[PDB]
């Protein structure tokens, strides 16, 4: 009997949970998305990415660095 | 009715009067009793109440359950009040009072509904209650032997009976022996504040212990504390109320100097004041220093350099308990630190208990206190263990006052019911029905015990009634054996004052409820 | 709830079943041959087993009731003015025809009623009609003048039951309405239920059919419905005796015997299937626990005593609520057909096997 | 885990809820019991006012939502239908039975044992009533009927005037007596037309030795009084003849239109000519009469009344010897009207009753019929008079049909309580408690009677119980069975001598219905209320 | 009512397994007529054991 | 002053009590008494 | 993305239906209100109307004043039903309904405010069989009881027209048990 799939509700409002297959699916989806994002910036013929900040500063950056690309993005 | 352009009372005033409001009051008292019925007996169950902030409270004590219930019915608040009254005066019977009061009201409800004058019912209740209290005082068993071993056994049995309804009933003998040991060390006033109760999470219930001394949690040790030795074999304890740190001499003090030499002199003077206090403490021969006020880092390091122990910000109650356990005196001034004002104990140790550091003062032959260190699996676990131990402690103190006991398990209730029925059989007849109703209501306790245990209540009640009528005084409900037995020989003992106060408070609550004919509720002000 | 009224309803149910089937050469019971009529008022002690049929329809012919030696006739045509199947109109262009229309309509109705009366009929049942008026005022007046008790608005679905009970053959055209198509009965009487309604009862029929009627009375509607359901359960039990004529003890005895024997059988198996069969036996042990519960008995001790008694060899040992213990129940006369326990076991196992072969739920 | 879209109350919760509902229904009507009872005023949402003491009426008018309350209301309705009296006592007894049964259940007594004890107690109560407490009315003469009527009309708006209303009721019931096949008398109450009209005091209520019609003659031309009346009762309208739906008039020669139109009314003209030529004086028809035919009736000097009620017409025809004629058609296909179809009354008049008129068919031959005209202060008072009068008529019918009566004022209840509490010592072990509680429940009637009079209910019921106990124990004190309650003075009284009687059927049916309703409610221990 | 089939059918159960149990009671009513409560109890107990 | 806009100007008891709307059932009873007295005899409407 | 959710909403079908019933009631009220709310947004001098007026006073109760639930469930169950929407020329309309109600017992004159039901409030609904047959809005543009009577009879909505008995005769309707005469 799963924690979320039970006749009695055991969580606060808004508290989710993902069991084996769903957790694996989400983890793999996130990892693959990150890897596909950073790649194509790899090797001598890699290309650059434009990062438009949504903040009030609206800072614009073009970069080929994986750390810089991954640092300045909203990840959930 | 009529509009009456200018009305008498404020708009929205609600009034109810007559027999219907009395019947409603009786029903409300029934509801309050039902809210706590199933907690009575060795088969009773706990109740969990969640407040508006989400905090739960798992409890078995009737007074606690009723207090956590936000009762607003004017008639129902009387049951909560009498439960609290019994809790304060005696400490046990907080469920029996509510059950008895509600049963009295239920028994007189049929007579109320047919228009019997409430004053008649009140007179009948008063007469029956005074007769029952006199009977209890008459048939209570007391031992006029001045035997210390017999008195100790009596206290242990009473504590065991008080404990055999809580979650610690499995270790009730061990806990009752420990409680009796605890209470016997109090000197003459049996002050509850002299018995410390500390709760430490983790550990089995059997890991809980009673300290023949004082123990309290470590209190925000400063830097250099870990360099102090953590065990002494005959320490002299300095109980102080002193702030040992560099600080302004007074809040309104001001220093006015016009020479750098005077500046240096003032700095060295502050340092010398602190070192003079510390040196006066050290030359007293003390090895452990406890202070109500903070002890600074400078003093901590100074004491560490001298192989001394220091602990500041000790709570006031803990200092008082250390005073009473070691035999010193709390000093606000260190100028005269004689040997008279210094505590003494065989062993002081700073050990660990379940992820917490505790200071232990043991080996105190002249100690007038103790300390309970309860171990449990959850916060509510230790809270309810503390509540159960509180009930046992109050029972033991009351028994210390006078060693008058009666058999429990409904035996005393059945005997009183038989006596009251026999008395009511010899009166003209208007009072006879009401006294018989009182006696029948007295049978609620064994019936509730049987219902909680899953018995067949009717057969047990019939057996008890036949046994009491044919001879036999201390026969009550035997929970384990599905049957009835002599509870006095089974060591199901209670102090007589418990039942005396229960009957008195239940009768007073019933009389107060019956005496009311009208309820008026004014409209609320400043609801916001 | 009708357990108190058992001495009245058990023989009633047995007679109701035995009066609609042949005792030999019968392999099933058609419960649609036992009509249940619910009438509010009175108590359940007033339930009856009317041999004939009971009609809720009221007698149109006011003033004539309780005809003896009735010759019931059932018609399916209409006693009103002539009307063809296709659309018809009568054109009047002269006052002579204007009077002749009424005269000839009256003559036609009178001839219809005279033909009906000539056969000796004295009770007439008229099927419900929706298109044309089934019973005109003139026809009712003529039938009343001939002393015939007229009963109209008979439902179409009740024709088969009425013809099976009384013995009447339906008539759809007046040319065929003869004496042979009349169901002779001993008495056809309309009675009142002490101010709680009016019931039309045709009791006593020459060559009676294989149908019975049970009239259920009660103080309130809910107890009446529950009495009807309980009587239906009793009839179904007797039917279960009719097919698969085998009787076993009740009182949880078959269930506990199943648990014991299936545990013993599981001891002789191996692997995981032994565990599954043992769990099956433990599950079968539930019904005796429930019977011991709800009765004030200690469930677990009672079940252990039953299991011990059955292991001793008492196949008929069961729970005795009257004595509050364990005793032989055949002496308490607690029996049920085998095709109740067998059916329940088979159906429950089938449903469990079906559910176990499910691994996902999809919302359409 | 149930996943049922609805609430669910189980066990003691639902049992106590059902007892609450039944007790509330009882307490609604408990104040309208016995001679010292008081009426209630019911005001609907639109503003209509209903002042009544009848329990069945109160329970029918009130909106009710709880199923157990609905059960008790329908129980009162059934008691009203089958008996006509005791519609409040049955509800009170049923509610008290539920209260005591639930109290027994709360003591871990199984409900099945309580139900069995209730059944045994009900059967024994009926048997004891039929064997010990019944009084045969044969030797009591006419005084028994008057006393039963007076007892039934106590606690009613016409209670004080019982001395006169009881004679009126007894005469009215005896007027409609008839014997059917197999030789027993039957009294078809509800065949007495009760007409209400405000005006003079209650003492001016009239018992018509005939029948009273709440209608008026069709036209002002016809006389309002005919001495030797030949009533002709018809069940068809007397208007211009319109051809049926299947017949249509098509004209190709224009000369026939006038003849067609003439016949269109000449048909009805000829029918009325036959009716008047037979000698008829009064014509009553359920259908209408247009002015054209009213003219024939005026010229002939005869009274014609239209839109007469069907039941009124049937009663008039039965009492006067007329035959209802839905059509004028003999067995040889002709329009005719024989003189043998005419009823006869020795006077038919139209009297003015408080600025309104109504026909009074007086002293019909071949049968005696009765009608009652009630005069009160206003409509509400007349309605309450009618309800109480119907109660009294039903009671007199019950007494005349079954010739046994029992003492009133709670004598039967107290005797039953004593006998049942004595007899309960022999049946079983827990049905002992059930029967004892049945006996205690039976005592609610004297308690309510006493408390409604602001008397000492406890002492009075204790005295009554002592009287009945001494009567049951002492062999030669069997004359104390009739000791009941005298609410005017608040002391026990010999009710058989005091003339306080009621039909045995009232008590027996009340007990049976109350027991069954209590069993039905008590059989429940779980409630599922699906969300609508 | 006390009839198991009537009780189960009267109240909506909203769950697939519960609905299959309802139809089980219906089938037992069709073939036998009584025992509609026992069959549902037996199926529930069997699945309860299936859990472990 | 009627709800229909007309004006009833009188000192007769029955008219005054007839043109008045009340909510208390006892007041309705009194109005009915006035009407009954007026219909039965036509006089003494104020006295009753 | 292609979740094809399995027993996900199933665990919350109870709450889903709990809100489903409430939204069903809300949409029922909205449908009843909105269907007419904004959808629409000498013989010549009447010699006989004075005679009709003077016959009208010869007869008293009042029209029924209805919340939204009451308006819904009064017309949902059980004849022509007239509903008058007023906020507080409504007095003349009220008087006309009062006068017409007595002479036509069949009709079901009643009134209700628009507050319990902002363009409609600032500036007569007629039902028959649960559906609106009357087609009149803002009757102020186009008065006494005869005016309303003629206005409604022009479109044939008022049923055609009773003597006054003593007070009443009927008590109950049930099995006859009428007069019977047997040998
Ligand atoms: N061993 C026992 N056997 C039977 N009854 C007992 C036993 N111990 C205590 N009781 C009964 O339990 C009751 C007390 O229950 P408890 O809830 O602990 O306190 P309170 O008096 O506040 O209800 C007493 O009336 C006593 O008679
Ligand atoms: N004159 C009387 N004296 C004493 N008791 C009476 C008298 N008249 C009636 N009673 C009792 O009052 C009880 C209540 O009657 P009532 O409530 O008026 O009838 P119902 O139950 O049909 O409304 C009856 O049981 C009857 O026995
Ligand atoms: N001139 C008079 N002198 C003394 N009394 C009078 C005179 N005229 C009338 N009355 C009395 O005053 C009362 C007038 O009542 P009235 O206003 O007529 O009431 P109602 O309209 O209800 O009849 C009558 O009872 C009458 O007896
Ligand atoms: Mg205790
Ligand atoms: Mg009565
Ligand atoms: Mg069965
Ligand atoms: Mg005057």
């Amino acid at each position: 009997a799963s924690l979320s799939l039970a006749p009695v509700n055991i969580f606060k409002a808004g508290a989710d949970e993902e069991r084996a297959e769903t957790a694996r699916l989400t983890s793999f989806i996130g990892a693959i998305a990150i890897g596909d994002l950073v790649k194509s910036t790899l090797g001598p013929k890699g290309m650059d990415k434009i990062l438009l900040s949504s903040g009030r500063d609206a800072s614009l950056m073009v970069t080929n660095d994986g750390a810089t690309i991954l640092k300045n993005i909203g990840v959930d | 009715m009529m509009p009456t352009p200018v009305i008498l009372l404020k708009e929205g005033t609600d009034s109810s009067q007559g027999i219907p409001q009395l019947v409603s009051n009786i029903s409300a008292c029934q509801v309050i009793a039902e809210a706590v019925r199933t907690t009575l007996g060795p088969r009773g169950m706990d109740k969990l109440i969640v407040d508006g902030r989400g905090k739960a409270t798992i409890s078995n004590d009737g007074a606690t359950i009723l207090k956590l219930l936000d009762v607003v019915h004017p008639a129902a608040k009387t049951l909560v009040d009498i439960a609290k009254s019994q809790d304060a005066e005696v400490g046990d019977g907080t469920t029996s009072v509510t059950l008895l009061a509600a049963e009295f009201l239920k028994q007189v409800k049929p007579y109320v509904e047919e228009g019997l004058h409430p004053q008649i019912i009140i007179r009948a209740f008063r007469t029956a209650t005074q007769l029952a209290v006199n009977k209890i005082k008459e048939i209570a068993v007391t031992v006029k032997k001045a035997d210390k071993v017999e008195q100790r056994k009596l206290l242990e049995k009473c504590a065991m009976t008080a404990l055999s309804s809580k979650l610690i009933s499995q270790q009730k003998a061990f806990f009752a022996k420990m409680v009796v040991d605890a209470v016997m060390m109090l000197d003459d006033l049996l002050q509850l504040k002299m018995i410390g109760i500390k709760k430490v999470q983790g550990g089995a219930l059997e890991d809980s212990q009673l300290v023949a001394g004082v123990a309290f949690k470590k209190t925000f040790s400063y830097a250099g504390f870990e360099m102090q030795p953590k065990k002494y074999h005959n320490p002299k304890i300095a109980l102080l109320n002193v702030e040992l740190e560099l600080k302004a001499e007074k809040d309104n003090a001001e220093i006015r100097v016009h020479t750098v030499e005077d500046y240096q002199a003032i700095v060295d003077a502050e340092w010398n004041i602190l070192y003079d206090k510390l040196e006066k403490i050290h030359h007293s021969g003390a090895k452990v220093v406890l202070s109500k006020l903070p002890i600074g880092d400078v003093a901590t390091q100074y004491f560490a350099d001298r192989d001394m122990f220091c602990a500041g910000r000790v709570p006031e109650e803990d200092l008082k308990r250390t005073m009473m356990a070691c035999g010193g005196s709390i000093q606000t001034s260190v100028n005269a630190l004689s040997a008279d004002v210094l505590g003494r104990c065989q062993v002081f140790e700073e050990t660990q208990i379940g992820g917490e550091r505790y200071n232990f003062f043991t080996g105190c032959p002249k100690a007038k206190t103790c300390t309970f260190i309860l171990r449990g699996g959850a916060e509510q676990f230790m809270e309810e263990t503390e509540r159960s131990l509180h009930d046992a402690i109050m029972i033991v103190r009351r028994a210390i006052k006078n060693d008058s006991v009666v058999a429990g398990g409904g035996a005393i209730e059945m005997e009183l019911s038989k006596y009251l029925r026999d008395y009511s059989r010899t009166i003209p007849g208007k009072q006879q029905l009401l006294i018989g109703a009182y006696a029948k209501a007295l049978e609620i306790i064994p019936r509730q015990l049987c219902d909680n245990a899953g018995f067949d209540a009717t057969n047990i009640l019939n057996k008890l009634r036949a046994r009491h009528a044919q001879g036999g005084t201390w026969y009550g409900v035997d929970i384990n054996n599905e049957d009835i037995a002599d509870n006095f020989e089974a060591f199901v003992w209670e102090p007589a004052m418990v039942r005396i106060n229960a009957l008195t408070a239940a009768s007073e609550a019933a009389c107060l409820i019956v005496s009311v004919d009208e309820t008026i509720k004014n409209p609320r002000s400043t609801v916001d | 709830v009708v357990s108190q009224y058992s001495s009245l309803l058990s023989p009633m149910s047995v007679n109701a079943v035995m009066k609609v089937i042949d005792p030999a050469t019968a392999t099933s019971v058609d419960l649609r041959d036992i009509k249940i009529v619910k009438k509010l008022g009175g108590t359940i002690d007033d339930c009856e087993l009317v041999e004939g049929l009971v009609l809720t329809q009221k007698v149109s012919n006011s003033g004539i009731t309780r005809v003896e030696k009735a010759k019931i006739g059932l018609i399916q045509f209409c006693l009103s003015a002539p009307k063809t199947d296709m659309d018809n109109q009568i054109v009047v262009s002269d006052y002579a025809q204007m009077d002749r229309v009424l005269r000839e309509e009256r003559a036609y109705i009178l001839n219809l009623v005279k033909q009906i009366k000539k056969t000796g009929c004295n009770v007439l049942l008229i099927q419900k009609s929706i298109l044309r008026d089934a019973l005109s005022d003139l026809a009712l007046h003529f039938l009343n003048k001939m002393k015939i008790m007229v009963i109209k608005d008979i439902e179409r679905e009740d024709i088969e039951f009425i013809c099976k009970t009384i013995g009447t053959k339906p008539v759809a055209h007046i040319d065929q309405f003869t004496a042979d198509m009349l169901g002779s009965a001993e008495l056809a009487e309309e009675v009142n239920l002490n101010g709680s309604g009016k019931l039309l009862k045709i009791t006593g029929c020459a060559s009676p059919g294989k149908t019975v009627t049970i009239v259920v009375r009660g103080s309130n509607k809910l107890v009446i419905e529950e009495a009807e359901r309980s009587i239906h359960d009793a009839l179904c039990v007797i039917r279960c005796l009719v097919k698969k004529r085998a009787l076993i003890a009740g009182g949880g005895a078959p269930e506990i015997e199943l648990a014991l024997r299936l545990t013993e059988y599981s001891r002789t198996l191996s692997g995981m299937e032994s565990y599954c069969v043992r769990a099956f036996a433990d599950a079968m042990e539930v019904i005796p626990s429930t019977l011991a519960e709800n009765a004030g008995l200690n469930p677990i001790s009672t079940v252990t005593e039953l299991r011990n008694r059955h292991a001793q060899g008492e196949k008929t040992a069961g729970i005795n609520v009257r004595k509050g213990g364990i005793s032989n129940i055949l002496e308490e006369l607690v029996v049920q057909p085998l095709l109740v326990s067998v059916s329940a076991l088979t159906l429950a196992t089938e449903t469990v096997r079906s559910i176990l072969k499910i691994d996902d739920v999809v919302n359409t | 885990p149930l996943s049922v879209f609805g609430d669910r109350s189980t066990g003691e919760t639902i049992r106590s809820q059902n007892v609450m509902a039944a007790a509330s229904i009882a307490n609604i009507v408990k104040s309208s019991l016995g001679p010292v009872g008081l009426d209630k005023m019911l005001v609907d949402d639109i503003g209509d006012v209903t002042i009544t003491n009848d329990g069945a009426t109160i329970l029918k008018l009130l909106e009710v939502e709880h199923p157990a309350a609905k059960v008790l209301c329908e129980l009162a309705d059934l008691q009203d239908k089958e008996v006509g009296d005791g519609t409040t006592s049955v509800v009170i007894i049923a509610a008290e039975l539920l209260k005591n049964a639930d109290e027994l259940v709360k003591q871990k007594i199984h409900p099945t044992s309580v139900i069995s004890g209730y059944r045994l107690a009900c059967k024994e109560a009926v048997r004891y009533i039929n064997e010990n407490l019944i009084v045969n009315t044969d030797e009591l003469g006419r005084d028994c009927l008057i006393n039963a009527a007076k007892t039934s009309m106590s606690s009613k708006i016409i209670g004080i005037n019982g001395d006169f209303f009881a004679n009126m009721v007894v005469d009215a019931v005896l007027a409609i007596k008839y014997t059917d096949i197999r030789g027993q008398p039957r009294y078809p109450v509800n065949s007495v037309n009760i007409l209400k009209a405000h005006g003079r005091s209650q003492m001016e209520s009239m018992l018509i030795s005939g029948y009273a019609l709440n209608c008026v003659v069709g036209s002002q031309g016809m006389p309002k009084r005919i001495v030797n009346a030949k009533i002709a009762c018809l069940d068809f309208s007397l208007q211009k003849t319109k051809m049926k739906l299947g017949v249509q008039v098509v004209i190709t020669d224009p000369e026939k239109l006038d003849q067609i139109r003439q016949r269109e009314s000449d048909i009805t003209k000829e029918r009325i000519q036959k009716i008047l030529a037979t000698g008829a004086n009064v014509i009553l028809t359920t259908g209408g009469i247009d002015d054209m035919c009213l003219k024939y009736f005026v010229e002939a000097g005869a009274m014609a009344v239209r839109r007469v009620l069907k039941r009124d017409l049937k009663r008039i025809a039965k009492a006067s010897g007329a035959t209802i004629l839905s059509t004028l058609a003999n067995l040889e296909g002709e329009e005719t009207f024989e003189a043998a179809m005419l009823g006869q009354a020795e006077e038919v008049v139209q009297e003015r009753i408080c600025d309104d008129e109504l026909i009074l068919i007086k002293n019909t031959k071949a049968r005696t019929s009765a009608s009652i005209i009630l005069r009160g202060a206003n409509d509400f008072m007349c309605d309450e008079m009618e309800r109480s009068l119907h109660d009294a008529l039903c009671v007199v019918k019950r007494v005349l049909e079954s010739k046994s009566v029992v003492p009133g004022g709670g004598a039967v209840e107290a005797a039953l309580s004593i006998y049942l509490e004595n007899y309960a010592t022999s049946m079983g072990s827990r049905e002992q408690l059930a029967i004892a509680e049945f006996a205690r429940s039976l005592l609610v009637i004297p308690n309510t009677l006493a408390v409604n009079a602001a008397q000492d209910s406890t002492d009075l019921v204790a005295k009554l119980r002592a009287f009945h106990n001494e009567a049951q124990v002492n062999p030669e004190r069997k004359n104390l069975k009739w000791i009941g309650l005298d609410l005017s003075n608040g002391k026990p009284r010999d009710n058989k001598q005091a003339g306080v009687f009621e039909p045995t059927i009232v008590k027996v049916k009340s007990l049976k219905f109350a027991t069954e309703a209590a069993i039905t409610i008590l059989r429940i221990d779980d409630l599922i209320k699906l969300h609508p | 009512t006390n009839d198991g089939a009537t009780i189960l059918k009267q109240m909506q159960v909203l769950h697939p397994a519960a609905r299959m149990l309802v139809e089980l009671s219906k089938a037992q009513d069709i073939e036998a007529g009584d025992g509609t409560t026992s069959v549902v109890i037996i199926a529930g107990s069997l699945l309860d054991s299936c859990t472990k | 002053l009627d709800p229909m806009g007309g004006i009833v100007m009188t000192n007769d008891g029955n008219a005054i009590l007839r043109e008045i709307q009340v909510q208390h059932p006892a007041a309705k009873s009194m109005i009915e008494i006035s009407r009954t007295q007026d219909e039965e005899v036509g006089d003494g409407t104020t006295s009753v | 993305e292609g979740i094809s959710v399995n027993t996900g909403p199933k665990g919350v079908i109870n709450d889903w239906r709990r809100f489903k019933q409430l939204e069903t009631e809300q949409r029922e009220e909205q449908c009843r209100e909105m269907e007419r709310l904004i959808k629409k947004l000498f013989l010549q001098q009447y010699r006989k109307q004075r005679m009709e007026e003077m016959r009208q006073q010869l007869h008293f109760k009042q029209v029924f004043e209805i919340s939204g639930e009451g308006f819904l469930d009064m017309i949902d169950k059980e004849i022509v039903i007239m509903v008058h929407i007023y906020e507080d020329g409504t007095e003349a309309m009220n008087g006309c309904m009062i006068c017409l109600a007595a002479e036509y017992p069949a009709v079901k004159f009643c009134k209700v405010k628009s507050s319990v039901i902002s363009q409609f409030t600032r500036n007569l609904l007629i039902y028959k069989g649960g559906e609106l047959i009357g087609n009149f809005v803002r009757v102020t543009d186009q008065f006494f009881a005869v005016d309303l009577e003629a206005f409604l009879q022009e479109f044939g909505l008022l049923p055609e027209k009773l003597v006054l008995t003593s007070v009443r005769n009927s008590a109950t309707c049930h099995s006859e048990d009428s007069d019977l005469e047997i040998d």
